[PDB]
């Protein structure tokens, strides 16, 4: 069970970037894939999920700034559409994690991601 | 929209005493709450959820507990490689309903 | 006494039976409503090997049925058919004006043996099966139903696509009970409680594009490997 | 006040109903099948109304299946009917004090 | 005011019903058969009253056919009893001003 | 909302929701009434072969009854027996404690045959079928009904000869039907849309004296000329 | 007052009922089978109470059977409601006057 | 109009309609109230061959059903068998939700032979069949009744033994009916209307204890005495 | 739809009640006729809608049955009652005009 | 529980309709499976849940029925279809596993 994080490189404002996320031990259509930055020296902020429905939700201060989608068959991504200056931050990937119980609940998110690095 | 608040902003601590941590949420959540330990450079590490349920293979000696709209955390025989950010989060809603359920932050010396 | 929800500046609360609050308006009927929420909302087990335990076999008790007025979409919904060992019905016939949920996003039929006691198959927790706009406290053969509460509450003054999922089952209603996902009319795939239905969807896709089906005039049934989690062995 | 006690809680209610409020519509010969009568509807806002109204449901099962035992009706149907009458009875049932604290009468 | 644009209006009402109101008639044993519990009548004069009938009647059937479509009851019996439970709830529902236009309670 | 009528004053008005009106008063329920009015009274045609096209079939809409207290004899009443071309029945039969109209003059016994698509007759002008104070939306099999329509009223404050007239159709149901008065087992005369009662009966007399039934094991049937509408041709 | 004319009255009643008001006692599956269900009582003590019900029930049943005759129910159920309903609207019908003999309002 | 009782100062008076009197108070609808007390109250005749000249077959009258919430532990209960002389049966079969009485001391259980005109056994005084909390206007077949009256009331402001005696009777309906005692399948005793229940039993352990007991294939029909009381003859 | 018949040459003395049943494999809603074929002489009707009595013939031919199940029954036989016999489901002509005949049933007096 | 057939050497010419009946002592809720046995080859399945059409046997053969009363009918009889038939009743095997077989009935081309 572990998940790992690419694609952060320095672009310019408003240059469309994406990152990849990609897992292993587990399946997409068992588990939903959250997206969760963190700002230097700063505290972490919740960006989005995507579920193993297929569809996906997204937080209101980013409700169309960022898309999150699956590609392929074991592969996430997070589109950044038009990134700012205040966008600069280390960018994680984790697997929300249910033990017992229904589905669609959580109760931690267990294998974070290394986390890559976006520079504006 | 539960928010939760961590009360000490920073603590600091001779080696091998006890660190507790409060953690407060503003609606009743029952028992759902997770724990997590940041080292630099590190992303975060697992320690409670249900806010009393050990993870796998971390140490015995942190220990959470409370319920209702407080919790605490509890680092017993305190050493230095325990010294990180600790922050807890709210697991009270759906998968689908994202918002900012994590807490601010307490460094720990 | 049945408890009725009151709401006032967007809060709900209690009505009290022997205080008279005042500034508790009802006009007309139409503020009056009943709803019923599925108890999935509730975070339970959803699959059907941990959701076919709550319900129970018993004689001796009429069924009673109650109405109400609205519903929430429901995700998971289940319709039973089984038999006596000798060949008879298990579930009565479903009686006129009663109907499926209307809105569901998988429907888990099962069907399969058990030994059947009772006559009636009431639930464990005391819950309802709620139907369309007819809450029971008994399930029906081959009706389409989802676990339910019913609340009374005073209003404020003021695409759709199913899935079927087709299980079978073998001595259902007791401790020990098997469980099978059919992919074909030969082909099965022993069935585990940590399978989301798209998963099962992905598997039985997996099956025909990889030209698993069985080919014989006997039966097949795979087993999904635990670790690996795509190898299906045998 | 109500207080969740349920392990989760979903806070949006995705809901359908059946009433409504043209041209030939109503016309049961040229209505809508039996799947099309129905409406949706999304609650996404809420001030811990879903929540607490999940309690609520909860709540309420353990009268309500005292009183579906008591009663010898194969199908109920008039529950909201008694609970309007007991409100009203409630309000006015028999001598009023204009002044008393059982009166929802005001003088002005 | 009710205008009947009605084809035609029949001035006369010849209608029947099954209120009564003797010895050992009430008796279902000696009772009249199940033909012979009607009555009759002839509502001969008027002053607009059956034309305005027969147009309350054409107009109140879609609303009839909605709610009737709305409902899940295999037969409806109850529709008097919720009109009157909503004009007693019209007339008094809460805070009752005494002068207040919405209240009847006149003073003297 | 379901209107209500006020009688004020031998004045018919509707009363208003919104606006509270203080002369209404209401003692005791025995004041409201629901009655039951014919269409007949509206000036509508009455003949079988004009009645019958404001019947449809339909299929997947559940039929609902409704009741009334109060109606008007009617001089028109209809009695339906439809079978379809392989035996099998089209109407659904009678539930239990609904009766015939119990005030009719005349009473259209009608059967025959029709292709009878759908599950259950509904009216195509939206109106109801009023059986022995009960409003229904469907024909039933060999019933008496009249076509008519329910109102609500606040009270104000304060011998039976039936005849039966029997009928054959063809393609009931479709716009090319054909319809012919039965006189006889044996002989029939041929319907069309403006023909009385009376005026049947009047011809029913004349073709028993006469003497114009049929001797011969085979049918006749005749038809009445437009013009002299007393020399019966063939 | 009423009077019993009957030839001979039973002072004591013993009576059954459903009503009741523990555990998972209330649980369908778990509850009592439907011989269960019933309490016990006796009205030993009484002011003629009991033989003035005996001719009350005497007394009620051509009402009764007149009432069942007049309607179409295979079953009856709301009959109390209709009480409940003619009560109301006995007590307050619009136009209350305040020192009339028509309203239980007293004035203070 | 149905009279309503009202109970106060310990006191019960029928409500007057046009007098309105304030002093009564209704709070909820848990006040009013409807029992169901038992004929034998009243001081009437309870043995079979008194009890069964109160029920009448009749045809033309359809029968209703009025729900009740408290009755009277009945001494006596009857449970009736009746069949044409062909084989055929008259009582109709017990609808659904319809139960016996619940509390009943002595069951009467009376199988035989009638003439059965009409199609429905009413009372011939206007009581009801009480059965379980739904009286009725009709017997039912098969089911436990007890003779009875309901009444309406409006509340103040605030073990079980069954013993089935089983008869037989030839010429049910008419007025020379012939009953018959039933000890064994084989002896019977002659019924008179004087024996109470207890003396009923204790004739059968006399029989049982005495060796009267029918020895042959036939069948054997003993008679009490009128003086003694207690020496059976024949 | 397959009519099977009594099947057999049935012989009956003078005097008695001969029974013919014709089984049907599917419900047909009583719309069978019977008919008697003398040899030679084309076939006369005899009972239609499976209960009426056809004109011209005598009360003692009987027919009863429903659903899948048809009787004829034949009392007082005589001489004459020699006959090949038919049982024949036919249709409505508003629409159709499908008919199956049985396979005959022989009577010997 | 007994089983009985028709229990006749059934003739019928070749691309006739022959039809075995086999009725059963009490209500059975269709548990039926025909065999065709021919001398000396095991018994074969032909239709098994007294509808369902075992595999890879041609659609010629049909079988029917319900209650306690069941027919199997083969049409446009060939010269193979000449072999003994069988009426068997089964149980699921969750519970007993009882079975009884038929009388037997054999068909003549
Ligand atoms: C309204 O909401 C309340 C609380 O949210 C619900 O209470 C639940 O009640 C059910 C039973 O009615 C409980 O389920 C039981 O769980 C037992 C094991 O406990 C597990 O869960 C608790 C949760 O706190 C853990 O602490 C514990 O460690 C376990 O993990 C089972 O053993 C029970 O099964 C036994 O009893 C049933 C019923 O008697 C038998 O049929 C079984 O065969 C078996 O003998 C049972 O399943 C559940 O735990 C309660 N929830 C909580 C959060 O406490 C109400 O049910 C709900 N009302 C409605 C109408 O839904
Ligand atoms: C309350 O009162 C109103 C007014 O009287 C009634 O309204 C009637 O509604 C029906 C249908 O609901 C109307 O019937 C329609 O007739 C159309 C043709 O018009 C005929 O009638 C006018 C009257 O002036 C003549 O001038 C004209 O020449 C015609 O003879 C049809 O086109 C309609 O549909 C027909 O055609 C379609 C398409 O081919 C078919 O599918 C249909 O099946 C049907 O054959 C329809 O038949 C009627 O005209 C209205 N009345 C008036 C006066 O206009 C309400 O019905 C009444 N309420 C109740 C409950 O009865
Ligand atoms: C409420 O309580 C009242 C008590 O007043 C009951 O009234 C009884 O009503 C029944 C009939 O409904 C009466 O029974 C009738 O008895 C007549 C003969 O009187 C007998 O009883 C008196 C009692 O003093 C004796 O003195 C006398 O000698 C008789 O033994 C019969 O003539 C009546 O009809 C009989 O004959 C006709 C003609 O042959 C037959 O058609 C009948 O079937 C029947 O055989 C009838 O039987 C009874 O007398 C009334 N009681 C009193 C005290 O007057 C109400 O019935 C009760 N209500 C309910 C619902 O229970
Ligand atoms: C499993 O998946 C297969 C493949 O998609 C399904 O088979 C096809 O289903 C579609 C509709 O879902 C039909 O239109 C095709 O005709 C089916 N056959 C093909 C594509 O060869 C199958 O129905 C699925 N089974 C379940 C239980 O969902
Ligand atoms: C048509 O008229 C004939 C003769 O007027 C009716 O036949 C008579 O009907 C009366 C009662 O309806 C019987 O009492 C007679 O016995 C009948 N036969 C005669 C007088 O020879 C016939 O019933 C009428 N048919 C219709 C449909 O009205
Ligand atoms: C009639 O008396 C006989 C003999 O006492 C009864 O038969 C006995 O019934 C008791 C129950 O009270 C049993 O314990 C005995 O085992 C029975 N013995 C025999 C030999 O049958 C019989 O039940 C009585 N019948 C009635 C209707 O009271
Ligand atoms: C099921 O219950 C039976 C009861 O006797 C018991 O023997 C068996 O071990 C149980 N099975 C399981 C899996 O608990
Ligand atoms: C009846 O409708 C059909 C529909 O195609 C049409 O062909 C036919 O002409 C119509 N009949 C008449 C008499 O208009
Ligand atoms: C019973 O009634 C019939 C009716 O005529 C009568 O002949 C007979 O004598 C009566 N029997 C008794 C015992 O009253």
């Amino acid at each position: 069970q572990s998940v790992e994080e690419s694609g952060g490189r320095l672009v310019t404002p408003g240059t469309p970037l994406t990152l990849t996320c990609i897992v292993s031990g587990f399946s997409l259509s068992n588990y939903y894939m959250s997206w969760v930055r963190q700002v230097p020296g700063k505290g972490l902020e919740w960006i989005g999920v995507i579920g193993w429905s297929g569809t996906s939700s997204y937080a209101s201060w980013a409700k169309g700034r960022f898309t999150i989608s699956k590609t392929a068959s074991t592969t996430v991504d997070l589109k950044i559409t038009s990134p700012t200056t205040e966008d600069t931050a280390t960018y994680f990937c984790a697997r929300v994690l249910y033990i017992g119980g229904g589905f669609n609940y959580y109760d931690a998110f267990d294998p974070w991601g290394p986390g890559t690095l976006v520079t504006v | 929209d539960v928010v939760m608040t961590q009360t000490p902003a920073s603590v600091s601590e001779p080696v091998g005493g006890t660190v507790t941590i409060k953690c407060q949420a503003s609606q009743s959540i029952g028992s759902n709450l997770a724990w997590y330990q940041q080292k630099p450079g590190q992303p975060p590490k697992l320690l409670i959820y249900a806010a009393s349920t050990l993870a796998s293979g971390v140490p015995s000696r942190f220990k959470g507990s409370g319920s209702g709209t407080e919790f605490t955390l509890t680092i017993s025989d305190l050493e230095c490689a325990d010294a990180a950010t600790y922050y807890c989060q709210c697991t009270y809603y759906d998968s689908s309903y994202v918002y900012n359920n994590f807490g601010g932050g307490t460094e720990v010396v | 006494s049945i408890p009725l929800g009151v709401i006032h500046n967007s809060t709900l609360q209690v009505s009290d039976v022997d205080k008279l609050v005042c500034r508790d308006k009802l006009s007309s009927t139409n503020q009056l409503r009943s709803v019923g929420l599925n108890l999935e909302g509730n975070g339970v087990a959803t699959d059907v090997p941990s959701a076919t335990k709550r319900w129970g076999f018993r004689s001796g008790v009429p069924p009673k049925v109650v109405n109400y007025e609205a519903g929430e979409w429901a995700e998971n919904c289940y319709n039973l058919e089984i038999k006596k060992p000798d060949g008879s019905e298990c579930l009565p016939a479903a009686p006129d004006g009663i109907r499926g949920f209307p809105r569901c996003r998988y429907v888990h039929k099962v069907s399969g043996t058990g030994p059947c006691a009772g006559d009636f198959a009431f639930h464990k927790e005391g819950a309802f099966f709620l139907y369309d706009r007819l809450a029971s406290t008994v399930i029906y053969r081959g009706t389409t139903f989802a676990e339910g509460v019913v609340a009374f509450l005073i209003l404020p003054q003021a695409g759709y696509y199913s899935t079927t999922i087709r299980y079978q089952a073998t001595g259902f209603g007791t401790n020990e009970t098997e469980y099978l996902f059919e992919v074909d009319n030969l082909t099965y795939v022993q069935l585990e409680s940590r399978f989301t239905p798209q998963f099962l969807l992905q598997l039985n896709e997996t099956i025909y594009t990889s030209g698993k089906r069985s080919n014989t005039t006997g039966k097949l049934i795979w087993k999904v490997n635990p670790e690996i989690d795509t190898t299906i062995g045998e | 006040a109500i207080v969740n006690a349920q392990p989760k809680c979903n806070p949006n209610l995705h809901y359908w109903t059946t009433q409504d409020e043209i041209g030939l519509a109503w016309i049961p010969y040229f209505g809508p099948a039996a799947e099309g009568i129905y409406t949706e509807g999304l609650m996404h806002n809420q001030d811990g109304l879903i929540c607490g109204l999940r309690q609520l449901a909860n709540e309420t099962t353990q009268a309500l299946q005292l009183f579906l035992r008591a009663t010898t009706e194969l199908r109920t149907f008039s529950i909201l009917n008694r609970k309007a009458i007991d409100f009203l009875l409630q309000r006015w049932g028999g001598t009023c004090h204009i002044l008393g604290p059982d009166c929802c009468i005001e003088p002005h």
